[PDB]
Order: C-alpha cells, then structure tokens, then sequence
C-alpha cells in the first residue's frame, strides 16, 4: 500500500507504547503520543493467526518401522518413500503456509496505516493540506488541547473551518 | 547359547466361539497358556530413561 516503507521514510523507536502513534508539533513543542485502536486492531490479528496454527489433530498414528530388529527392505524401500515423500509435502506447505502468513502480516500494517491517514484526512476535511513525508500541514493555530481533539475523533469541522480556509489560499 | 538346535515359534489368532487342533508326533513344543488381548495402549521403542512427573 505504500505506507510503511513508502513515503513514510521512517517509524519512530520511541513509541514503546504502540505500533501506531502521533507525533505533532505547534507553538508549545513536540510530543510523542499514540493510538489505541490502529495498535489494538493490529494486534488482534497477529494473534489471531497464532491461534490457529496452535489447533493441533486428533490423529494418532503408531510406528511401522523398527530400528532394533529390523523389517524387510523392499518394504523400507517403500515406507521410506511414502514416508520420505510426506516429508517433502508438508516441507512445502510449511514453506508455503509459513511464507505467505507473514507475507500477509506485513500488509495489514499497511492497510491499517492508509486507514489512520485517509481518515484524519476527513476530520480534518478543508482545513489541511499534505506536504510530501506524511504529515498534514496546518495552517491554523491548533495546540495541545486542539489536537487531542482529532485523536479521539471529536475535532469538529466547521469549528475552525474559516480560517484554514483564510490562510491556506494566502 | 552353546545351543546350535533351534525352535521357530508360530502363531494364529483364533476367533471367539472356535477352536484349534494340532496333530503331530514330534518337535513340538507346546503351548500351556493362551494370551487374551486386554483392551488399548501404545508402543514405541527409545534407548533413553523415563519421566512420569511430565
Ligand atoms: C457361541 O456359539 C454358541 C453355539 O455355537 C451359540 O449358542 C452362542 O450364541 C454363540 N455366541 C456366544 C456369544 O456365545
């Protein structure tokens, strides 16, 4: 999706406290905030696939073989190809389910990462403008208190819809 | 076993509700007790020790 590793140039080894986080910048200073839901979602899935690879069989199969007093070879030569050719299936499915679950994994973190960004880009509505790294360029005063206020999803639109809208055309 | 005779042991399975009957003169040795299988469990083959607490 382009997201991580795209143009986003980078993450952020300070947020211990998510996946996903904030990060803003304003007449106060800087701060490193973070999102539950974007790292909560996340998460739920990394652990769903967990849960199901644990789902062991009911199954039992009992030894055929013997490597003590030994059966005969034109039969070992036989359960060590049925035996010698499951190896070489589930070596494949393990090489095939094991490669495609993670590359599956990495990619939710690029749909999550489009969700949190196309969605900000809605609250925010007529009021921002985006730069180039990843970042919504105001152009209006909007503080700590402000921006607590897009995290949650209560920042209102047509609350300060005039002078973005005065300061983004100049 | 200073030993150079031997003895090869045979065996069937005989079905609920039937019988069996040898007739012979010779090199036999014979059967006093017949095994009655009891029921299900397993067997394997290692060459190392045992853990019962695990
Ligand atoms: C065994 O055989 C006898 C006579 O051959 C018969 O009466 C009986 O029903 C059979 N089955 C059992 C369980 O005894």
């Amino acid at each position: 999706f382009g997201a991580i590793a795209g143009f986003i140039e980078n993450g952020w080894e300070g947020l211990i406290d998510g996946w996903y986080g904030f990060r803003h910048q304003n007449a106060q200073g800087e701060g490193t905030a973070a999102d539950y839901k974007s790292t909560q979602s996340a998460i739920d899935q990394i652990t769903g696939k967990l849960n199901r690879l644990i789902e062991k069989t009911n199954q039992q199969f009992e030894l055929i073989d013997n490597e003590f007093n030994e059966v005969e070879k034109q039969i070992g030569n036989v359960i060590n190809w049925t035996r010698d050719s499951i190896t070489e299936v589930w070596s494949y499915n393990a090489e095939l389910l094991v490669a495609m679950e993670n590359q599956h994994t990495i990619d939710l973190a690029d749909s999550e990462m489009d969700k949190l960004y196309e969605r900000v880009k809605r609250q925010l509505r007529e009021n921002a403008e985006e730069d180039g790294t990843g970042c919504f360029e105001i152009f209006h005063k909007c503080d700590d208190d402000c921006m607590a206020s897009i995290r949650n999803n209560t920042y209102d639109h047509s609350k300060y819809r005039e002078e973005a809208m005065q300061n983004r055309i100049q | 076993n200073g030993l150079s005779g031997r003895i090869d042991f045979h065996w069937l399975m005989l079905n609920p509700n039937d019988t069996v009957t040898f007739s012979f003169n010779g090199a036999f040795i014979a059967p006093d007790r017949a095994s009655f299988l009891r029921g299900k469990s397993m067997g394997i083959q290692s060459g190392v020790q045992v853990d019962a607490n695990c």
